[PDB]
Formats: structure tokens, C-alpha cells, sequence
């Protein structure tokens, strides 16, 4: 899909802010960075889904979450509930002027979604 | 702060006459209140008046929709000329209201 | 899980505007059922497109501030059918605050007999089908 | 000026105001002619706040960005004698939406009746004799 | 008292994003940095304008729901002084999902610097003399 092309750049971008947060630490405007590359890779990404379900007959998605339920019903994505979490990061982005909700999504960034985000690439 | 007329700019009117122009039953529109007054502040509302006798109500409602869709800051309340039945209201119209779109 | 109380409580709104405009069906009404008719539509629309709203944050969308992105989304993603005859809709609130005009009073009345009704019940029969529990 | 026509309009909307009233005050009324009724409120409680507002700007004041700050003004300056009413007043306005629960509805039609609409005729003739 | 707390959290994001902001005026951003930036302009904005809805609904209008609303009824009642450039910081927002491609993320960080922070400031200013 040309969706698809759009976001493996946002992702090529973002395992760039990823690979360096495990070289040096990061400081406050790099994270928020990195919670914008996050923002725009999931949204690519679940458009991505939407599509592709669309292109088999199924105009039944609705948001992200309709669409990740059933790519993991589908085996499009192999961890459901990483993305559920993600689904959960993306509603706390207006919030991310507290440490704490910015510092939990970063490390959910660093630690989980990145991985699962290179996954899916690979299956698309 | 860089106007062109009525103390807007022109970008803001020739948008506004954009709009009208995708609609061949407005003869033309009359700017009145503040704007058209001179007493105007910085974010007074821009009061039009649609001269048009083939314009129901549902046109004066998508023309509104496409309004606000120029994404302008300035409110802009937009009524109708035969459906109007306020006495002063009309008195105020014809007598400071000056010609803001034609069409040709 | 918001979004269901919230269409809830939309339903019962619908109820009360589904007894005038069908009551508007039976015989004319006098010009204070009429705006009591555009009162009902009013809290009907608000209640909504706030339901539309707290639909798309539950699946993940929290960029839709106000009714016109709600409506937008709506038709966009589904939910609804009719996308101008909403967009008319929320053009047609808050008449309180942009003076008075009879004629267009009636032109609202007669909108919210002959569409709107309908398409709040389109909307809720589709909000109602994707819900699951509770 | 200005705050004379927003008064003529709100003289108009008071007037629609009153036939509502001295219906409620010769029967009792269905539930759709009390949202009526509470419509007709919003219209004129709008119109006056608005007056207020022109009339104060004609005073040399911007500072009205709404209806509380102009009810504010109008009590400072004598215009109202009872702010508490229409305090009053803008609950029920922020109540509107919810006038689908009847006991909200009921609430502001009472309010309506036995005081607000004696607060809009006062201002009316307060601001008919500036 | 609603609109008072949200404009503590407004003021708390406004610091957050005036730090960023001062940075990229005394030296070039990176990319990573730039994307930041528009992050806390998010917030910030988002704050604004439900300080907006959330004093106007104190004040007795319960008909706005949305920025492009809030933004216009702060226009037409004096709480913000330059319009056109609130309602590009919506279209901004609206942009936020295609800050991958550098020229946009560009437009909007220089919006940010040039004109978005001082609006957020008088803003600021204006709401706290109005406790």
C-alpha cells in the first residue's frame, strides 16, 4: 500500500530517536520528540490496518482499536495487548506536560512499542 | 492589523466573496453594524446581510458551514434579506449598510 | 465504556423529541411547542455528537474537540450516513444567541420533523448495535 | 446606539416571555410548552446581558467578555437591584442541556416564573428610563 | 475555580514549552528537537483553548464545544488580540500527523517561534488578571 511506504519513514525516524536514547540519556524536549515520532508511527501504522482490512471487504473499522483487534484476530500482530497500551499512550499525549505520564510513555516507547512496531513492518 | 476595508484584511474579504460566488441565488450582500459603522473593535463580529430572493434556509445554513470552514477568527452572522421582519433592523440596513459582494 | 452511558442517556432524549415531533405529526403546534420542538433537537444534538466524541477516544481518537470534527469523524469512519444534513444540524443551535427570526425558526422545526429525527434514530440503532456489555 | 436596539429586540423577546408566563399562570403546561418556555428565557436573558453589555461599552468599558461579568457591572452600577436572581439566571442557562431530566426543567420553569420574569421587566423599564 | 486550575496546568505546560522555545531561539534544533517542539505546542494549545471553553462556560455561554469556537468567542470578547494566528495554530494541530515529512514540521516550528509563543504568553498574562 502507499500508506505503507509512509510509515516505514515514520518508523525509520523513529528507531532513529530510539537508537539514541540507548546510547546517551535523553532530555525532556528529546522525549517529547520521541512521543511525537510514536504519535505519528501509530497512527500510520493503524490506518495501515485499516486499509488493508478495508481492501478485503471489511469497512467495519471504525478507530485504531477495531483495527487492531482484528489484526491480532488475524495474526497481523502477534501481541495484542502492547498495542491496546499503545492505543492507551496515545490518549495521554495532551498530558505529557507531567514527568510522569511522559517518562511512563517513553519507556513504554523504548521498551515494547518500538520492537512491536518493527514486527509489524516486517509482516507488511 | 494590516486592513484593507471595514477594518479587515483582504484576504478575509475575498474569501468571504469566494464563498458567495458558489451560489448563483445570492444577488448580492450588504456589511452592515459595526464594520460598516466605523465602531468597530479589534474582534467585532462581521454582520452580512444575503440579498437573494431563490435563497431558502438551506442554502443560508451550507453557506454558513462554509464559512466557518475558511477557518477566519472573526465570528460572522449571516441572515437572509426577505426574511427578516425587524422594522430596525431593516431601517439600519438600507440606511448604513454598504454593498460587500455583487454578483456578475 | 463512557460512551455507552452517554448514548443512554442520548436515548432518552430521543424519546422526548421522538413524543413532539410526533405529536407535530398528529396536528400542528402552537409556536411555544415549537421552540419547545427546537429545545428538544438542542439537547438531542448535544448529547450526539457527544456521543460520537467519546466513541472515537474509546478507540483511540482524542484529536476531535468539538461537534463539526465528532460529525466529521462520524461520516468519515461510518457511523452516520447523512454527513450534510448534520453539519445543517449544528448550524441550526444555539439560534438563542444569534437573535430572532421567525421564518428560519420554522424552517428549523420543519428540518427536525423531515430529517433530523430520522437520522438521530439511524444513529442510535448503529451506536446501540456496536455496543457489547453493560 | 447600539444598547436602544438590542433593547427594542429584547423588549420583543421579554413581551414573547410574558404571553409564555400568564399561560403557565392560567393552567399548567405539557412538558414541550415548558421547553418552550425555558427557550423563550434563553432568548431574553441573551437580549439583556447583551443590552447590558452595549450599554456599558457605550460607558467607555470592554471588559464584558459575558454574561456574569456584564450581570456583575449591571449590579455595581444599579442597573439590577438582585444579582442572586440572575446568578440564578446563568445556572439555568448551563443547565439548558440538561432539561431532557424534567426535574432540571421543572426547576428552571419554577425559577422563571416566580421571579425571573419580574427581574426582566424591572430591567426593562430601568433601561427605558436611562 | 475550574478555569483556574486549567490555567495552572496551561501555565505549567507554557513553562515547559517557553524553556524549548528560548532554546531554539539561541541555537538551530534538531530534527528529534523540532518534533518535540510541536509536542509541546500540542499540549500548550490544548490547554488554551479548554481554558477558553472552561472560563466562557463560567462566564454563561454553554454554546461553544470545540477550539475553533473557544478561539472566536476569545477573538470577539478580547481575551486574545490576534486571531489569524490561533486558527493556524489549529491548522497546525490538524497537521500534527504529517510532522514526518521535515517541510511541514519546519512550517510549523517556525510558527511556533515567530508567533505562537507570544500569543501563549499575552494569553497567559490576560487569564491571570482576570482571577
Amino acid at each position: 500500500q502507499q500508506r505503507l511506504n509512509n510509515y516505514a519513514r515514520a518508523l525509520q525516524q523513529l528507531s532513529l530517536a530510539v537508537n539514541l536514547a540507548q546510547t546517551r540519556p535523553l532530555s525532556d524536549l528529546e522525549k517529547q520528540g520521541l512521543i511525537q515520532a510514536f504519535e505519528f508511527t501509530h497512527e500510520l501504522a493503524w490506518n495501515v490496518m485499516k486499509d488493508y482490512f478495508f481492501f478485503q471487504g471489511n469497512s467495519a473499522i471504525t478507530g485504531s482499536r477495531d483495527a487492531t483487534r482484528e489484526s491480532f484476530n488475524k495474526g497481523l500482530i502477534k501481541e495484542g495487548e502492547i498495542w491496546m497500551e499503545m492505543i492507551k499512550s496515545r490518549n495521554q499525549t495532551s498530558h505529557t506536560y507531567n514527568q510522569s505520564v511522559a517518562d511512563e510513555i517513553v519507556k513504554n516507547i523504548i521498551n515494547f512499542y518500538h520492537t512491536s512496531f518493527q514486527a509489524f513492518l516486517e509482516k507488511m | 492589523q494590516l486592513n484593507h476595508l471595514y477594518g479587515l484584511p483582504s484576504h478575509a474579504i475575498e474569501a468571504l466573496k469566494c464563498v458567495f460566488k458558489e451560489y448563483s441565488q445570492i444577488d448580492n450582500a450588504i456589511l452592515y453594524g459595526s464594520r460598516a459603522k466605523g465602531t468597530y473593535h479589534q474582534g467585532s463580529d462581521i454582520d452580512l446581510c444575503l440579498t437573494g430572493n431563490l435563497l431558502g434556509i438551506t442554502e443560508l445554513l451550507a453557506i454558513e458551514n462554509k464559512i466557518d470552514d475558511l477557518l477566519l477568527p472573526w465570528k460572522v452572522d449571516i441572515s437572509l434579506k426577505h426574511t427578516i421582519d425587524n422594522p430596525d433592523l431593516l431601517e439600519h440596513i438600507e440606511r448604513a449598510g454598504i454593498l460587500f459582494y455583487t454578483k456578475e
